[PDB]
């Protein structure tokens, strides 16, 4: 946990919305 | 997203 | 072939006979560089007659 | 001439769907068919139905008796002890042929009542009213219901018809053949906040008396088959095309700007396909639906196409624009020549697949250039020669086994392996390019226009198939139309490349006769390999001599070996004159590397790819370097790059470096020259003089003039130096020192490319360039020097790999907060963690990839994680991971993921038939036989994938590891 901590993978209910959509526009 | 084939140098006419 | 060691300025002397003689297909078969040429075996004694004018 | 295998002719079909329940995943409906018997004493009528519970059937409003049996549910009996695959392939072919509507058969057998026999003998109409219900479908209709609360439109729940070929039997009873054309009437009663998209044109949309549901009425007056009828019900955002106004685009909610940008090119695809052919688009509307958890990436039905939402990109996304563009283009090509003109048998499928692929290649030629066309044609030809030399061959147009060299039957599309289906379409469009080579392109487009014009005169009649079978093409009709427009018949070319199933292999070597000034070629064929055949036709060869480029035609009969062609002068070495090229131009060549006695600079056997061939020519290395530099053909530059890997001389390094520095070279040649230069640099270690390869060239092309180690800020507006910039460190990381370890000068260079990356200034995204940077970091990993199997812990980590691991940890964690376009950096970081685990750096633990392979993740992350788990269970011989993968094949919600797991477990198998493994039980043989027999009975693509997996693991005979 001290060296190289990874944020755990959480599942989305709708994954295309967080994948395909642009965030800076 | 475009042509990107340099066609005027390979096939000039 | 037949290895023939000659002079760079004399190599073209045998090339002119290649484009002039109509006996075979081609006289010189492989031109290595400027002091080494190859040849079908038959014209060394004939070339000795041309020494009087060379 | 088309004669039906069915004893009845179907005229009209009404499909009404009520009560689409999304919570219970259930539809109710009826189907009313209007058949005319062609033979008297019809008695039984045999229709196709899978997964539908048939409630009642009434023929002419009289109650009739039906019997249902599906032999393809359990192909072989449970209590048969057979375990060989040839038995299952014959039983599966017989079971699919017993439900085949292309024979007279079918799964639902309805008995005509007795009082209608006087109505059926003198051939009068019969109206069959079946009403059915899908209780919880495992195939056909796919219900994507998310687990957010709210109304079904507020959470984004939708249905779509999935499957390939004849898979419309999976959601309503029909005659599910491509030859039974009828007109259609489609009603769908959906929720008031949802829209139902289907085939035809929407005549009206009426409300229900409570105004909580509405009924969409579609009508299809162009007679299509049942297999071309589709459905998409959901809360779609509607967008009318602002250029063409009969084209509506439907997307999932919150994805309207991506839909606007993505589907803005499609009018140019319409204009192309309507000006090379001279028919307009045959249907009255066009509808593009973008959905989630799609079966295939692009499906094309009558007047409708169903794409996945993963094709939707924004304006700042490059490296995805051409792929989505060509998916739209091939969907439209299949709209013209798979849905309007249909198939007469299962043979003559090569005609439709070839015309679709060929006109899509013509679109690619006009859109992306002739050079991209040649590169695509060469990659398809290499694909097919690799597949046909690997296993047997692809047989277009078989005659009914005709192909017994391969473990499945080619009589039906649903018994084909998926790789065979892909190579079938690929070979069909290459054979159509060959027919264009023999009979010119304008005559070819006239053939296609004649087929379309016969179909469109046929499409407006009302006669029930007196004339509706002119919309069905066959092989004999296609060859007859070719012979009508051209006067030449192609029967030798058809006999060689269609009916015969093989590719040819050419081994060439030359010798220059200086005496007679001739070029003696020596071309011999390998015709005794399993995939090969013997070529006896003519063969073009192009020789570039000092006087120019000359073409010669060689007649390669069976007993032929030496072909003497004449050579020209060498008077362009006497004077310095420019040497004229294949095109009209001429260039200055450095003739110091050329032989003094030979005028010829390079030779190319079959330059135009006019046969399905694999050439192995033996030139000299300077001829390959001249062909790389001065050729005006991209396939010859690619094959010279491919042949320069065997000659690691510094002149070849100079040739590839001059190709890399050269703009006005095609960019995919320079991207290949990067990897070729990396391989050559690895082979001439302890001879290499200066810096590592391509580093000085990278700092010359893409870095600042004042700072060599600081990269320029990202401006990706050129699209050719963007691709070259993102491919050059990936090849540069394959450099190795004398100690077989990647140098710390290239790894430091890649890490400085990662640190100094600034993307706040270009109008394009950085996700693919950063993902390629992670791929370059993964390429540098050499296997670690474990001592006495020391446990890989954090303290005994490599000092090189700690920097790489810190960078991929930073990238993956930053992706968890600021995600990329399609989680490209997640896929690249999972791939790099698997690279570090494959060597002895990170502990070999599949728990991270098992957490990324859960259901709620994006599908690219899922398939990357499942690829890592398949690689782990191959290397670590894990039993429980193989049981995890087989369980995920059996019950996963997305069927594309199940097909991909079977595909990856076939490509990277846990064991082959030759290996002794601990995972060769009778338990695994029984599990995979149960997965072929039952279990995969609902998809037709999982069952062929299970057959492929059983063939890869246990072979065609009896599993050996068994009592």
């Amino acid at each position: 946990v001290s060296t190289f901590p990874l944020i755990a993978a959480r599942p989305f209910t709708i994954p295309y919305l967080t994948a395909l959509l642009p965030s800076e526009l | 997203p475009w042509n990107l084939s340099n066609d005027e140098y390979y096939y000039p006419k | 072939g037949v290895l023939i060691e000659c002079d760079p300025a004399m190599k073209q002397f045998l090339l002119y006979l290649d484009e002039s003689n109509a006996l075979g297909k081609k006289f010189i078969i492989q031109d290595i560089d400027d002091t080494h040429v190859f040849v079908i075996a038959e014209l060394v004694n004939v070339l000795q007659e041309r020494v009087g004018e060379l | 001439g088309f004669e039906s295998p069915r004893p009845y002719k179907l005229t009209h079909q009404v499909v009404c769907i009520n009560n689409i329940n999304f919570q219970r995943k259930s539809v109710v409906g009826f189907v009313e068919l209007t058949i005319f018997p062609t033979v008297a004493n019809l008695n039984r009528i045999k229709l196709n139905s899978k997964q539908c519970r048939i409630y009642r059937v009434r023929i002419n409003d009289l109650e009739a008796a039906f019997i249902y049996n599906d032999p393809t549910l359990e192909v072989c009996h449970s209590e048969s002890k057979q375990r060989n695959l040839n038995y299952f392939s014959n039983a599966y072919a017989a079971a699919v042929s017993a439900v085949d509507p292309d024979a007279g058969n079918g799964e639902l057998c309805i008995k005509v009542p007795s009082e209608l026999w006087k109505h059926v003998d003198e051939l009068k109409v019969l109206k069959i009213h079946i009403n059915f219900s899908l209780d919880q479908p495992k195939g056909g209709l796919h219900f994507v219901v998310p687990s957010v609360e709210g109304s079904m439109a507020e959470r984004g729940a939708h249905v779509f018809s999935c499957g390939y070929q004849n898979s419309t039997r999976f959601w309503f009873p029909c005659v599910d053949s491509y030859s039974e054309l009828c007109t259609w009437k489609l009603e769908f009663t959906v929720d008031a906040a949802m829209v139902a998209v289907s085939n035809g044109d929407l005549v009206e949309t009426v409300y229900t008396h409570d105004m909580r549901k509405k009924t969409f009425h579609y009508m299809l007056t162009i007679p299509t088959a049942a297999s071309n009828i589709s459905l998409a019900i959901g809360p779609f955002e509607i967008l009318v095309d602002p250029y063409m106004h009969e084209v509506t685009h439907f997307c999932l909610p919150q994805l309207l700007p991506l839909l606007k940008h993505t589907t803005s090119y499609l009018h140019e695809v319409f204009e192309f396909y309507e000006e090379i052919l001279t028919c307009r688009y045959p249907y009255s509307c066009f509808k593009t639906v973008f959905i989630d958890e799609a079966y295939v990436e692009v499906a094309a039905y009558a007047s409708m196409s169903i794409f996945s939402t993963n094709l939707l990109h924004s304006a700042m996304i490059i490296d995805e624009t051409p792929l989505t563009r060509r998916c739209l283009a091939q969907s439209l090509a299949q709209q013209f020549f798979g849905c309007f003109i249909s198939r007469m048998s299962w043979s003559d499928e090569w005609v439709l697949k070839g015309i679709s692929g060929y006109i899509y290649g013509l679109w690619m030629k006009k859109t992306f250039g002739v050079n991209e066309y040649r590169h695509w044609i060469k990659e398809e030809l290499d694909k097919i020669v690799a597949y046909e030399l690997k296993t047997g061959g692809v047989l277009l147009h078989p005659i009914f086994n005709p192909a017994s060299h391969l473990h499945f039957s080619i009589k039906h599309p649903h018994t084909l392996s998926w790789e065979y289906y892909s190579m079938f379409q690929c070979k069909a469009h290459l054979v159509m390019r060959l027919i264009e080579n023999r009979i010119s392109m304008e005559f070819m487009l006239q053939v296609f226009n004649k087929l379309l014009s016969l179909a469109s005169t046929a499409s407006s009649q009302k006669f029930q198939s007196h004339m509706w079978s002119q919309m069905l093409v066959s092989t004999s009709g296609f060859l007859k139309s070719i012979s009508n427009v051209s006067g030449k018949d192609i029967q030798p070319l058809i006999k060689q490349w269609v009916d015969q199933s093989g590719v040819v292999k050419f081994y060439g070597s030359f010798a220059f006769n200086r005496k007679r000034n001739v070029l003696e070629l020596e071309i011999k064929q390998d015709y005794t390999s399993p995939g090969t055949q013997k070529y006896v036709g003519p063969l073009k060869v192009t020789v570039q001599e000092l006087d120019g480029s000359f073409n010669h035609t060689l007649q390669i009969e069976e007993n032929s070996l030496k072909h003497d062609i004449p050579c020209h002068s060498k008077s362009r070495r006497n004077k310095k004159k420019k040497i004229p090229l294949m095109n009209g131009e001429e260039v200055d060549m450095d003739l110091s590397a050329m032989d003094a006695d030979s005028p010829l600079l390079w030779i190319r056997i079959d330059p135009d790819m006019s046969v399905l061939r694999k050439v192995e020519f033996e030139q000299a290395d300077f001829m390959w370097q001249y062909q790389l530099r001065y050729e005006r053909d991209v396939v010859a530059q690619q094959e010279s790059i491919l042949a320069l890997e065997k000659f690691p001389t510094p002149a070849s390094r100079l040739a590839l470096t001059d190709i890399l520095e050269q703009e006005q070279c095609f960019y995919r040649v320079r991207m290949s020259a990067c990897f070729c230069l990396a391989k050559i640099a690895n082979s001439m270690v302890s001879t290499w003089t200066g810096p590592p390869a391509m580093k000085s060239l990278f700092t010359r092309m893409f870095c600042c003039k004042s700072c060599p180690n600081i990269v320029k800020t990202n401006n990706f507006m050129s699209f050719q130096s963007y691709f070259l910039q993102k491919t050059m460190p990936v090849a540069m990381a394959l450099l190795r020192d004398v100690h077989n370890l990647c140098p710390k000068e290239v790894l430091t260079f890649i890490l400085d490319l990662i640190k100094y990356n600034d993307n706040r200034k270009n109008k394009f995204s950085d996700n693919y360039y950063r993902a390629e940077m992670i791929d370059a970091l993964a390429n540098s990993v050499t296997p670690a020097v474990s001592v006495n199997n020391e446990v890989r812990t954090l303290d005994n980590l490599n000092p090189d790999v700690r920097l790489i691991l810190e960078e991929i940890t930073r990238f993956l964690n930053m992706e968890k907060l600021l995600p990329s376009y399609r989680h490209t950096i997640t896929v690249s970081c999972l791939r790099a963690i698997r690279v570090l685990q494959k060597n002895g750096h990170v502990p070999s633990d599949p728990a991270l990839f098992k957490s990324y392979a859960e259901y709620g993740h994006f599908v690219d992350i899922r398939i990357a994680a499942l690829e890592a788990v398949v690689d782990y269970t191959k290397v670590d011989r894990s039993y429980e991971e193989l049981q995890w993968l087989l369980n995920m094949i059996q019950n996963d919600p997305v069927p594309y993921v199940r097909h991909k797991i079977l595909n990856m477990l076939t490509k990277n198998p846990p064991f082959t038939k030759n290996m002794e493994s601990p995972l060769c039980n009778e338990a695994l043989v029984d599990q995979l036989w149960k997965l072929m027999n039952s279990g995969t009975s609902h998809d037709w693509r999982l069952r062929c994938g299970a057959v492929d997996l059983y063939f890869t693991l246990f072979g065609l005979s009896r599993p050996s590891c068994l009592p």
